[PDB]
Parts: structure tokens; sequence; C-alpha cells
């Protein structure tokens, strides 16, 4: 039961001053709500591409490479 | 003092104080030349064969002679049918033996041929050199290359010149120059070739900087973190990924259709395929020495062998208790090794269902494997309380070297192509370079971030190293800095950053060019 | 012709500069060690990408 995609919520109870208790947040629902709900979205199929990361030791400024704006060269 | 302990232990233990190869080589070399020369060089094809065949008949290797004659009959089925039939002692053979073949050639072409033969002397060059010196005479002339429509033939035909004696003597230049349309110093020539070639050797490195390198990146989309392992084939034609969903997926790297030998699958159009049959996550994939066979290992504890011609499993190996983590083909692809959770290193051949060698001595799980380029040694690394590297001999099954010094989980091992240097990487960002014969550490390389360096690769001459990291960077390392002319270590040559793609595999080609692969995470 | 003349008129200065650089590099058939090295940069590749988008 730990593969659920629902968000995990916690509720808080009190045993007194400074004595909190935590319980899992659940709630009874109807079968109509669960059965009639829509399905999630299907992701696209696996694929691959290619591009030049460097040419003769220099990275070109193409959309597929990171921008210069955003520690790679020695400075000793 | 460990030295005192070792000395005491040693003191107390009693220690005192054939022709077809050459023909194919020549054929390929002729195929790789410029067109303007191809007319001349082909004249060498017919003699080298005939005499060679006769030689076998003289040495009693009748079966080899028959095989050679049959294999090369196709190349000459359209011209030499009568001669082939006669060969399959006659007076023609006696004439061949008594009269040495004449092979006219150009001076520069002869020089190129001699230098090429010397350059490949031990791979088949010696055979052709001996055959030419014994049963041939290469009458060299200072003319230009001769072709049916080159300047030489056109000029000679237009001016109605005669036929030169050297080129007079089953196709010959005469039929191209006829109206119907010098000697040699072999052996001495080889000596001169070697003497002159010895004058252009580079013998040091003083000053300058490292070497420029190009990189090509392959990126995988819509994987959702299900990809566990990746591998490239030997010729950079295929890529395979194993996932957490128990299946393997293979793609052709240029998008062309993949081919199947099944009759029903004749002329099928798909450029990727799925290998199904494991029951748990796949943690290793290894291409065999075009690649025909694939090896995989999974968390279910099994090793599987697949055929890439029919795309189906052939054999299952079941020698492990618990998950298998790594599997590796040998340098030439008949032996292979595996390791995993139960702390033992196993060596198999594809011939036998049971492992042929078992290696015991690690105190923890195995996390990395590597072979030696000679095929007789293996390397293993363990984690946790025992972070050491062990070297195993395959003939006996014993350990011969232990390397110590890592304090983080080890992710990769790699041996240099010269068989003398070892490299390892861990999750702290360090790379250790070890001398194998002395068992000592040569040096450390720093600059990668933390998380793991899954892949390393050496260049053809083993003077440069390339590493790929989970910090989304690819880095290049100088194995020896040049002599003084008089966070990151100074031996790094280059670092290339990727666009939100951790690097899983990097490999060097024959040139100063590398290929890397990874999965894109937009978040 | 006329297209050839326009081409020459448009490219003369750059061709002269490149020829002068190459001539200075290899004076006397010897690699002069005091001349600038031949290195690849990012501005030149940006110019190439501009031309490629033009094409």
């Amino acid at each position: 039961g730990y593969e659920s995609t629902r968000p995990l919520r916690y509720g808080e109870a009190s045993l007194g001053p400074g004595q909190p208790l935590f319980y899992i947040d659940d709630e009874e629902v109807d079968f109509e709500k669960v059965i009639n709900a829509p399905l999630p979205k299907v992701p696209r199929d696996m694929t691959f591409t290619a591009h030049w990361l460097a040419v003769e030791g220099v990275q070109p400024s193409i959309p597929q490479n990171p921008t210069t704006a955003e520690d790679l060269l020695p400075k000793g | 003092n460990l030295n005192q302990i070792v000395t005491d232990y040693l003191k107390k233990k009693g220690f005192t104080r054939k022709y077809l190869k050459a023909f194919l080589l020549l054929k390929n070399w002729i195929d790789n030349n410029l067109d303007i020369y191809k007319f001349e060089l082909r004249k060498l094809l017919w003699p080298v064969f005939v005499y060679s065949y006769l030689e076998l008949v003289s040495q009693g290797y009748v079966d080899d002679a028959k095989h050679l004659l049959e294999t090369l009959r196709s190349h000459f089925e359209a011209v030499h049918q009568d001669q082939l039939a006669l060969l399959d002692e006659n007076h023609t053979t006696r004439l061949y033996r008594e009269n040495k073949y004449r092979i006219p050639l150009n001076q520069s072409l002869s020089g190129n041929l001699f230098h090429f033969l010397e350059r490949e002397a031990d791979n088949g060059g010696a055979t052709i050199i001996y055959i030419l010196q014994t049963h041939c005479s290469v009458e060299t002339s200072a003319r230009g290359p001769i072709e049916p429509y080159s300047f030489e033939a056109i000029y000679r035909r237009a001016r109605n010149l005669d036929l030169d004696e050297a080129d007079a003597h089953g196709v010959t230049n005469r039929d191209v120059l006829d109206t119907s349309a010098r000697a040699r110093d072999v052996v001495m020539e080889m000596q001169k070739v070697r003497e002159n070639r010895d004058r252009f050797v580079i013998e040091g490195r003083t000053g300058g900087i490292g070497i420029p390198v190009s990189a090509c990146m392959f990126t995988f989309h819509n994987t959702l973190g299900t990809v566990s392992c990746m591998d490239f084939s030997n010729d950079h034609k295929l890529v395979a990924v194993g996932t957490m969903d128990s299946y393997i997926r293979v793609w052709s790297l240029d998008g062309k259709p993949l081919k199947s030998a099944l009759e029903n699958e004749k002329n099928l159009k798909v450029n990727n395929r799925k290998l199904i049959g494991h029951s748990g996550p796949v943690y290793g994939v290894s291409f065999s020495d075009s690649s025909k066979l694939l090896l995989s290992c999974s968390a279910d504890g099994q090793i599987r062998l697949w055929s890439l011609e029919i795309w189906a499993c052939l054999c299952i190996y079941k020698a492990h208790d618990g998950p298998v983590f790594r599997v590796l083909w040998g340098p030439h692809g008949h032996y292979f090794a595996s390791a995993g959770w139960d702390k033992t290193v196993r060596v198999f051949t594809q011939d036998h269902a049971s492992a042929v060698r078992i290696m015991v001595g690690h105190d923890t799980s195995i996390s990395a494997l590597a072979w030696h380029p000679n095929g007789t040694y293996v390397f293993s690394a363990s984690d946790e309380m025992d972070k050491s590297i062990r070297m195993w001999s395959v003939i006996t099954g014993n350990c011969v070297r232990i390397f110590t010094g890592h304090t983080h989980y080890i992710t990769a091992l790699e041996c240099a192509h010269n068989g003398k240097i070892l490299a390892s990487a861990d999750t702290g960002g360090n790379i250790f370079i070890w001398d194998i014969e002395k068992g000592t550490l040569i040096k450390k390389c720093r600059g990668h971030g933390k998380g793991g360096i899954p892949s390393l690769s050496f260049s053809a001459e083993s003077n440069v190293l390339v590493s790929g990291g989970l910090d989304c960077t690819v880095r290049v390392w100088d194995i020896e800095l040049p002599a003084d002319p008089n966070q990151i270590t100074p031996d790094q040559i280059s670092a290339f950053a990727t666009k939100k793609t951790p690097v899983l595999k990097v490999r060097f080609t024959r040139m100063n060019l590398i290929v890397a692969g990874g999965c894109y995470d937009p978040e | 012709d006329e297209a050839y003349k326009i081409w020459k008129q448009v490219t003369k200065k750059d061709r002269a500069l490149i020829a002068k650089e190459r001539y200075q590099l290899f004076a006397n058939n010897k690699l002069n060690v005091e001349e600038p090295a031949l290195l690849r940069t990012k501005a030149g590749m940006r110019r190439f990408l501009k031309s490629r988008r033009e094409a």
C-alpha cells in the first residue's frame, strides 16, 4: 500500500500541553467517485537525439547546450 | 610497524635474502587507394595468388591449396576460367617456375607499396615481400600511372609510339597501347625504407598544453527515471539500455532499420527492439566482441545470453545466490566474468553451464569489475568495511595484488590499453591512478563533484583519460604533464557541462573524439 | 564577368588580411614560434551559426 500516488497528509491531536500526536489523514469516499474518475495522462514514448557537446575543446552556443549564465577551469 | 611484521613473517617462512591473410590485406589496401592508381596495382593480384597456390601443392598441404583455390575463384571466374580449370607437373607450371613474372610499376607507386609492406610486415607483409622477391621482378619506370584514358595512353596512341621493352610483358598495358586498341633491389629496398623511416621519430614532450578533443552526446527523452544501465557496441552502431521494468531496449544509432534472420521477419522496418524475459531490474548489459551476442544480469539472480541476429535468448546461467550486479565480456569475447551480492567473483566460458573459476576473499559486496587487455587477469572492488581492489589470476584463481586507499564507494575501474596502468573512481570525486607492477599509487585527480563517476575510458595510446560524472560534466585528464621548459588539479585539460543530463557512458573512438550518452531530466 | 567582379570587390580586404596572416605564419618554410596560435573560439562559431541560419 505504499505505492500510492495520493499525497501524504498528517493530522495532529493533543494529549495535553506539549504532547502532540500525529495520525494519517483518511476519509471515507464512495465507489462512484473512484470508478468514474478519469485516468492520468499518458507520457510520450522513449526516443533519443544527438548534438555536438564540444568541437576541438570548445562548447558551441547552440540551444542544446547550457547557457553561459548557468568552477570548470583550474585556478591554482 | 607493518614493515617489521612483514619482515618477521617472511623470515619465519623460510625465505632467504597463411597466404590468404596476405592476399586479403593486399586486396583491402588496393581498394583503399586513389582511383588513378587502381589500374596498376591490380596487376599484382593474379601472380601473388597463382604462385601461392602452387607453393601449397609443393608443401603437401593439398586441403589448404584446394580451400584457397575455391575461395578466390569467384574474383577470377570471369577471366581466368581456363587457368583455374587447369590448376584444379604440367608444362605451364614448369614455365611459371622457370620464368619469373614481370610487374611494371611507377616509381612513386613502388615506394608507397614498399613503405606499406614494411609498415605491416608482421601482419602479412613478409609473405608478399618474399613472394615478390622470389617469383617476381618489378620493373620500375619513371612514367606516370597508365590508364585507358589517362594522358600516357592518349599521348602514345596519338603520336603512334612503340611499346617499351619493360612493359611488353592476363591483362597487360600492351592491349591498351597496342595498335589493336632497371631490374630491382628488393631486400635492399626494405633496408633503405627502414633506415629512412627511422629518421622521423618524436622522442619527448617539453612545453605546450594538452590535446583538443571533440565530443558527441546522445540524449534519451521520456524515460521517467526507469533506465538503470546503458552500453555501446564496439563499432558505435548500436545502443542498449536496461531498465527497472525488467526489459532491455536496443536502438540503431543512425536510425536505420534493424535486421532479423527469421523468414517471417524478412524486410521488416523498425529501428529499435525489446528483449523481454528477465523477472527483475536489469543492472548490466555487455556487447560481445558487428556484435552478435549480448549478456545481461538482473536482480533475480540470473545471467542471460541473447542473440542479436534472431533477437531471442539462448542460455541462462544460475550460479549466484542473490542479485547479480555486474557482468563483463572478456577482451576478445569467449570468457566472461560476473559479480554481485554474495561477495564472490565468478568466471565462465559461454561453452559451459557452470562457472569454471571462483574467486573468494572479498569481505563485502562487489561494486566494480574490469579485465586486463591480455585476457588472463581480472580486477574487482568491494564496498563498505572493505574498500579495496583485488587482482585475480585466471589460471590458478588466486589473488596477486591488493590496492588500498579509497575511502568512498567505488563506481568504476579501467585498465589502460598498454596493460601497465590502472584507474579507479569513487563517490567523493577522486580518481586514483595506480602502477600495477609495483602495487603503488601513481597519483590522484580531483575536480569532479560528489555522487559518482560511473564511466572512464582511455585513448588509443593511453596518454589521455576521459571521465563522465553524475554532476552533469565530462572531463579530460592528462596522464603525464610535459617537462618544464625552464579544488581542481592542474592535470585537467578540459571540462564540458551538460544540460541537466547525468552522464552514464563515455567512450573513445580511434580519433581524438568521444561519444557520451545520458538521460534528460527537465526538472 | 560581373558577378565575379562584384565578388572580388566585396571580399578583397578580408582575403588580403587572411593571406597576410598565413604568409607571416610560415615565413621561410619554418613555423615561426612568435606568431599567434591557431585556436578555436566561440565568437567565430557564433558567426558561423549566423551564416548557417541565413542559409
